[PDB]
């Protein structure tokens, strides 16, 4: 039981990382940056979550 | 003008887990958060001063923890600076019955600054010149058995102040427990602070006394804890002992 | 495939679409005084640059283009075209005059004369700099001496800190006790702009804007009309510049007066406080779930 | 002159919203050069609308 | 031309006092960090173009 509980908790907790970007919230990046830099910041988050 | 009528004595005391403040203005509940910042190390030694109606200037090493329990309203305000001379800039946090005043000018401080009041508070006993400055500030009074705690630090040209009130039964030294401090103001001063002092008020002089504690902050890592209502009720110092290090590692 | 075998299969899941949109901004009516900043008769020196605090006003950032002959901003952490739609706590405006070749040092990480002895920027600067040439006015004739700058100093500065002392600097192990030469120099040396210098040597004008993010209640941001509050319905919202989609509900969380946001384990916003009516609300996504299809073989 | 930066994908404002909109997936070259002697006229050149 | 420079102390900060150039365009290093590195030899070229 504990293995599954801990694995799911770790997966949920991992969503708060930046992976080298400026924020961990996609909406803030979208609102504060133009697409040329928004893609560069967002691909890092996408790759990390993958 | 400048007179010398104050002598001070020093005693030593232990802290017992005091000096925890809220690291950010965000509500959290039922979580264990880890923060790395400047805090007061647990179980540290703090000098206990007695001012009796000469006194030198204390250093300012990466922040200062200031606590006192005098209910006679004799302590009011502090001086911050690097040389406390008319050749540099220095802060003059001063408090009175209705408002606080915060100024940073090229003050020419006296050796033993204080305030004298008669029958209408005066100010001439502190400095002589107040030119070359732009930054003034007023707000509500900071100061209202009762223990009052303050934390100051200077980072990125910003001066931050925290405070808290705690009704506590009389004791020989600081109490045991947890009471988190909440922020007051984050001023954009942007000056050099190396040494600091404290201000006293006398009646005309008539006898008086004051007692206050001083402690210095250090870069540490703490593991806070929030209850179900959003209040900090416990903490762990990561660099105190191996058991605390294990607790920090295991979260 | 064009043929499906017997079994149960999982297809795309269903989501509930939002109905309308919600915008909620504070009660601000007056306008920010950028004209008295940009259109100023006198400009301070680099060692005694001036900081002006701006608060409690509506900021129209497209107006600045009609104020001075500059080309474009160079913005770090934000983009020039989205200065609107964002609400900040405070806005500052540091202004001075420097030389053309030295404009490139107004940026994080730069070192040299400035960024070590005159004006230092932090490593996490959020904001940007407006620079343009000012040969026509600051270089009237036979140079100028109103603009000073520190030449050398015993140690580097720190972000946004200021030094104003005018002392005598020693170069030899003897005390100067006044200016005497060969050890003693007056650190405030002045350049003079003759109206004949090269392009890189002509004077320039600099205005730096620094933003801090939302931790205190918002005071400065651009124009945006605000609608009413709609609750118990999936809807996309906008609270002081943060977007999302969910359901707004009455809350009972005990926010302290200095707090205005809530966070979850994943550090995602959970609760929020309405800027106009200081009440507490909850945010929950509207319903979704998987869908499966049960079929025998197409044969 | 200070409006050249608006001729690019993702730009917003006056020109890029009311006069000339470029696609976000634009491909090609954009070239702009100053033209003052043959464009500016004393008492103001008025036959240029936006 | 091509001049070989060796066995000397290079001060790259004084270059700004010899010609009115705005800044550098550097590929493997940065202009601000040229004061720390130590090189084997340095080659300087010069010509005039349009
Ligand atoms: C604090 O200083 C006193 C000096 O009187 C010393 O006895 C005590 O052990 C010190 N506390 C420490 C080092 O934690
Ligand atoms: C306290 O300070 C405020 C602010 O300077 C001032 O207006 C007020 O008169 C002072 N009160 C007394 C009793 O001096
Ligand atoms: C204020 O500063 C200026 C130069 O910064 C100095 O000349 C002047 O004497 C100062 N005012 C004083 C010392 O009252
Ligand atoms: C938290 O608030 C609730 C509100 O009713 C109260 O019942 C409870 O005692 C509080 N808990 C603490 C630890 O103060
Ligand atoms: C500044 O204000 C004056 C008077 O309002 C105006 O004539 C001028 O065009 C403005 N701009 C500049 C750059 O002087
Ligand atoms: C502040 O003053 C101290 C003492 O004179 C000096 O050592 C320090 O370098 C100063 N701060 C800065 C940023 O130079
Ligand atoms: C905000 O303004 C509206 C009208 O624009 C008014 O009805 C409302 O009472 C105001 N709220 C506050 C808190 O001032
Ligand atoms: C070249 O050297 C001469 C003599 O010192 C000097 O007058 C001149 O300004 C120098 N040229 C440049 C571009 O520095």
């Amino acid at each position: 039981v504990n293995h599954n509980a801990q694995a799911l908790n770790t997966l949920v907790k991992q969503l708060s990382s930046k992976f080298g970007a400026i924020s961990s919230v996609l909406n803030d990046i979208f609102s504060r940056l133009d697409p040329p830099e928004a893609e560069v910041q967002i691909d890092r988050l996408i790759t990390g979550r993958l | 003008q400048c007179v010398n009528l104050i002598t001070r004595t020093q005693s030593y005391t232990n802290s017992f887990t005091r000096g925890v403040y809220y690291p950010d203005k965000v509500f959290r509940s039922s979580v264990l958060h880890s923060t790395q910042d400047l805090f007061l190390p647990f179980f540290s030694n703090v000098t206990w001063f007695h001012a009796i109606h000469d006194n030198p200037v204390l250093p300012f090493n990466d922040g200062v923890y200031f606590a006192s329990t005098e209910k006679s309203n004799i302590i009011r305000g502090w001086i911050f600076g690097t040389t406390l001379d008319s050749k540099t800039q220095s802060l003059l946090i001063v408090n009175n019955a209705t408002n606080v005043v915060i100024k940073v000018c090229e003050f020419q401080f006296c050796n033993d600054p204080f305030l004298d009041v008669y029958y209408m508070e005066s100010e001439l006993r502190v400095y002589s010149s107040a030119n070359n400055c732009t930054f003034e500030y007023v707000s509500q009074p900071f100061l209202m058995k009762n223990l009052r705690e303050f934390v100051f630090k200077n980072i990125d040209g910003y001066f931050k102040i925290y405070s808290k009130h705690t009704p506590v039964n009389l004791g020989r030294d600081l109490p045991q427990g947890f009471s988190a401090l909440e922020p007051l103001v984050d001023l954009p001063i942007g000056i050099n602070i190396t040494r600091f002092q404290t201000l006293l008020a006398l009646h005309r002089w008539t006898a008086g006394a004051a007692a206050y504690y001083v402690g210095y902050l250090q870069p540490r890592t703490f593991l806070l804890k929030y209850n179900e209502n959003g209040t900090i009720t416990d903490a762990v110092d990561c660099a105190l002992d191996p058991l605390s290090e294990t607790k920090c590692t295991l979260k | 495939s064009f043929t499906v075998e017997k079994g149960i299969y999982q297809t795309s899941n269903f989501r509930v679409q939002p109905t309308e949109s919600i915008v909620r901004f504070p009660n601000i009516t007056n306008l920010c005084p950028f004209h008295e900043v940009f259109n100023a008769t006198r400009f301070a020196s680099v060692y005694a640059w001036n900081r002006k605090r701006i608060s409690n006003c509506v900021a129209d950032y497209s107006v600045l283009y009609n104020f001075a002959p500059f080309f474009a901003f160079k913005c770090y952490g934000v983009s020039p075209t989205k200065l609107n739609d964002l609400c900040f706590t405070n806005v500052y405006a540091d202004s001075f005059v420097i030389r053309g070749n030295e404009v490139s040092q107004i940026a994080p990480g730069q070192t040299g004369n400035i960024a070590d002895y005159n004006y230092k920027l932090p490593d996490d600067f959020t904001g940007c700099v407006i620079a343009w040439n000012s040969n026509k006015l600051d270089s009237k004739v036979s140079g100028n001496y109103n603009y000073l700058y520190r030449l050398f100093r015993k140690s580097k500065l720190k972000p946004f800190e200021r030094d104003i002392s005018t002392e005598i600097y020693q170069a030899g192990n003897k005390p100067c006790n006044g200016v005497a030469g060969f050890n003693c120099y007056f650190p405030l040396q002045s350049y003079g702009f003759r109206p004949t210098y090269g392009v890189g040597h002509q004077p320039y004008r600099v205005v730096v804007l620094s933003f801090e993010l939302l931790h205190a209640p918002a005071t400065v941001c651009g124009p945006k009309k605000s609608t009413n509050l709609v609750k118990n319905k999936c809807v996309n919202f906008n609270f002081n510049g943060l977007t999302g989609t969910g359901v707004l509900t009455e809350s009972n969380k005990k926010f302290l007066p200095f707090q205005q946001f809530g966070r979850d384990i994943a550090d995602t916003t959970d609760a929020v406080r309405d800027p106009q009516t200081l009440e507490i609300l909850d945010i929950t996504p509207c319903s979704f779930g998987g869908v499966s299809v049960i079929t025998p073989g197409t044969n």
